[PDB]
RNA sequence: UAAUUGCUAAGUUGUAAACGAAGUCAAGAAG
RNA sequence: GUGGUUUGGCACCUGAUGUCGGCUCGUCACAUCCUGGGGCUGGAGAAGGUCCCAAGGGUUGGGCUCGCCCAUUAAA
RNA sequence: UCUGGUAAGGAUAAGUGCUGAAAGCAUCUAAGCACGAAGCCGGCCUCAAGAUAAGAUUUCCAUAAAGGGUGGUUAAAG
């Protein structure tokens, strides 16, 4: 079970002993069940939540009638979470009041973008011989990527250069600092991925 | 921030002025060591009349680092050289007398004996 | 246990088996004596 | 050249027989195409993933090996249970004892 | 051996049936599943072939253990500090129904001889005898 | 010394024999177990 | 997916030895 | 008997199959260095020794050029 | 700077056993049954229906802004 959320930014705060702890801020936003999911229907249980409030200008006609359907407000990001003690119906709100009895929480985000990245940035090669003692070109090559006649081909699975961040992933066990619901907030020990504005997923 | 070929000062009044780190202790690809660290030194100049020979094996325990430590509340300290003190085979202080100050962290590094220091910052 | 080509029974307290399509020499008094792969 | 055979619907798929030692002992080989990626599977887990998978899997093989052979698989159906949905189609029952 | 006569006792009454054959008697009921080669009790093996004969003389062994468990029944005695109320793990040597136990020893006691066989060897498996010195869990050596 | 070996026979759920579950409890903990 | 009669239980098979145990089926000899 | 990893034998492929170490990047086997589980011990305990199962992950930096030495490491 | 790698859910290896014949004894095995490894299949993370066996659920359905495209202001996306 959990909630969406959007990554706000990071700070340090002091604890109750006098520990400097860094600090994400979650807005986690009132979450609006938009579809119910049940096991003679669909095959599995499972809830979907809308975060963000949207418009008719940029809800299309078969969302907007999905809405319309499920008797909410239209939104913009939908995602589905499973597990979900306590049952819930059309229309309900869960807000950051959810988290109030957690310790650690999941979170997954879309990690910043590299672009096309190479051997060195993108899976840490030592590069080729040293910046002289005879170096022409290599200095960020890979290297050799096989061997001789007997294979006669590239392995699969052989690391070489690509595209690097903008995936999905997620970060374990993050402490929960504080709830706040009078703001909608979560603070997180850590970093989550991802940039500011971001939209993330946090699973109890 | 001390690793293998790293000259430190030796902070004590044992024969020894500047030691070379040969090893840091602690485990496969260990790169570096800070205040608190255990140490293998070769003794690389003594004063007249020392009784550690130059060229001499020993252990050593870091207490001064110029690259910054940090404490759990936040706060960093960081000095102006690299100092060590020398140590015998069963892990005390091989002299009598540390010149300059020491780590707060030696406190908790079982190296209660440095209290011998000046001043513990 | 010893692994040998060729298992003999030593002595009269030595007894030979077959389990699971290997075979045994066991001997409770001495268990040094066990071998297998007959 | 052309597809001429029967539709053949396979019922109570589950009580095939395999003798010998052959449901756990017959192992089957497959590769994932990355190093190192041989795997094995047995008679017994396609059956648990499927009577359909484990049949399927027999009766290719003994099927021709062109596109012809691709398509005629494609005419078989297998089922665990005697409850099959082909209505509309009145499929006539064949003793298979009787084809030899 | 599997064609000596197995007599029931006065208590005892062993039913027949599905291949499911159970025996019921004073101290519990018990089951056993022979074979369609296998056939007082008096057993018939249909041949003389080794599978058969093997088959034979094990299942008439596993109906005259089934008589003498609900007849009679069977005990074990064995041989740190022990326990009599709690009776799943309450033994002390080193650190940290169908069965009935005794108050060091302890006595066991059941109606069947292969559960009572494995309850008794875990029992045991605690702490086997020691070459070096005479110590561990014994039914009721070597100089190092 | 808190800590107590803690094993159960239970009928099987494939075969219908009396094995056997272990496992660590407190000492105080043992009445929830057995 | 012929007919009849045996053997093998190792998927041996359907395309390496000295040395063990004799798993099984026959044919015997001494006692 | 097995292997082909040593020194060889043969001369069957080759109008060029073009070069020892080191670097980089690997991949596989198991005849197992460490870690995991066991049998025997001339295994009191603790250290070990030998054998069996097991290839998941790990498996240092230097002074010298297969090997020697210095300092480590669970292991090198 | 934060977080992760644990444990062993299931089946097993070498081994340890229960009951027990062939072979009135013995025997862990031939019928059955307990166990037992960083190894195997899972659990964890990412991809993943061109999985042509192309799956499922909710909603909407032709022309303006049912859906799009071209275009513009741009981006922690390239
Ligand atoms: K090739
Ligand atoms: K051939
Ligand atoms: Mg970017
Ligand atoms: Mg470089
Ligand atoms: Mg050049
Ligand atoms: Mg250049
Ligand atoms: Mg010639
Ligand atoms: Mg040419
Ligand atoms: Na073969």
């Amino acid at each position: 079970p959990g909630l969406l959320g959007k990554k706000i930014g990071m700070t340090s705060v002091f604890s109750a002993e006098g520990k400097n702890l860094p600090c994400t801020v979650i807005e986690v936003g009132p979450c609006v069940v938009t579809q119910v999911k049940t096991l003679e229907k669909d095959g599995y249980s499972a809830l979907q939540l809308g975060f963000v409030d949207a418009k008719e200008k940029h809800t299309t006609k078969p969302l907007a009638g999905h809405f319309k359907k499920a008797n909410v407000a239209p939104k913009r990001h939908l995602a589905e979470f499973k597990n979900f003690e306590g049952e819930h119906k059309l229309g309900d709100v869960l807000n950051v009041e959810f988290f109030s009895d957690a310790d650690f929480v999941d979170v997954v985000g879309t990690s910043k973008g590299k672009g096309f990245q190479g051997v060195v940035k993108r899976h840490g090669f030592g590069g080729v011989g040293q910046a002289t003692h005879g170096q022409h070109n290599r200095l960020r090559a890979p290297g050799a990527v096989g061997a001789c006649s007997y294979p006669a081909k590239v392995f699969k699975g052989t690391r070489m250069a690509g595209q690097m961040g903008n995936e999905r992933v997620t970060v374990q066990n993050l402490e929960v600092i504080k709830v706040m619901p009078e703001h909608n907030l979560l603070l997180v020990k850590g970093s989550v991925p991802g940039a500011k504005g971001s939209i993330l997923l946090i699973e109890k | 921030m001390i690793q293998q070929e790293s000259r430190l000062v030796v902070a004590d009044n044992s024969g020894a002025k500047e030691a070379l780190c040969i090893r840091v202790l602690g485990g496969t690809r260990r790169r570096y060591a800070s205040v608190g660290d255990i140490i293998v030194v070769s003794v690389k100049s003594v004063i007249p009349s020392s009784d550690i020979k130059k060229g001499a094996v020993s252990k050593a325990v870091i207490v001064r680092t110029k690259k910054e430590v940090r404490r759990p509340d936040g706060s960093y300290i960081r000095f102006d050289d690299n100092a060590c003190v020398l140590l015998n085979a069963a892990g005390d202080i091989r002299g009598s007398r540390i010149f300059g100050p020491v780590a707060r962290e030696l406190r908790g590094t079982n190296m209660k004996i440095v209290s011998l220091a000046p001043e513990v910052l | 246990m010893k692994v040998r080509a060729s298992v003999k029974k030593r002595t009269p307290e030595c007894k030979i088996v077959r389990r699971k399509g290997r075979l045994y020499v066991i001997n409770k008094k001495n268990p040094k004596y066990k071998q297998r792969q007959g | 050249h052309v597809d001429c055979g029967d539709n053949v619907i396979v019922i109570n798929a589950d009580k095939i027989v395999l003798s010998g030692n052959k449901w756990d002992g017959r192992i089957y080989l497959r590769h994932t195409g990355y190093p190192g990626g041989q795997r094995q599977f047995t008679p017994r887990d396609f059956m648990n993933k499927g009577p359909e998978y484990l049949f399927r899997k027999v009766v290719k093989g003994m099927l021709p090996k062109n596109r012809l052979g691709a398509k005629i698989i494609g005419n078989l159906y297998v089922y665990a249970g005697t409850e099959h949905k082909h209505e509309a189609q009145q499929p006539r029952q064949l003793d298979i004892n009787s084809l030899k | 051996i599997g064609k000596l006569p197995i007599s029931i006792p006065a208590g005892v009454t062993v039913s027949h049936k599905d291949e499911i054959v159970t025996v019921k008697g004073p101290k519990g009921e018990l089951s056993q599943y022979v074979d369609p080669r296998i056939t007082m009790i008096h057993l018939e093996r249909k041949t003389d072939d080794r599978i058969e004969r093997s088959l034979h003389g094990l299942y008439r062994s596993l109906i005259n253990n089934m008589v003498q468990g609900v007849s009679a029944g069977f005990k074990r005695e064995l041989e740190y500090r022990a326990s009599n109320q709690g009776q799943l793990l309450e033994l002390s040597l080193g650190f940290t129904k169908e069965v009935t136990v005794e108050t060091p020893l302890i006595i066991l006691e059941s109606a069947d001889k292969q559960l009572l066989g494995q309850v008794c060897m875990k029992i045991r498996s605690f702490r086997k005898p020691e070459p070096y010195k005479g110590k561990g869990v014994k039914f009721v050596r070597k100089s190092g | 010394r808190t800590y107590s070996k803690v094993i159960k026979m239970v009928k099987s759920p494939k075969t219908g024999a009396y094995t056997f579950q272990e496992e660590m409890v407190p000492n105080e903990a043992v009445k929830d177990f057995f």
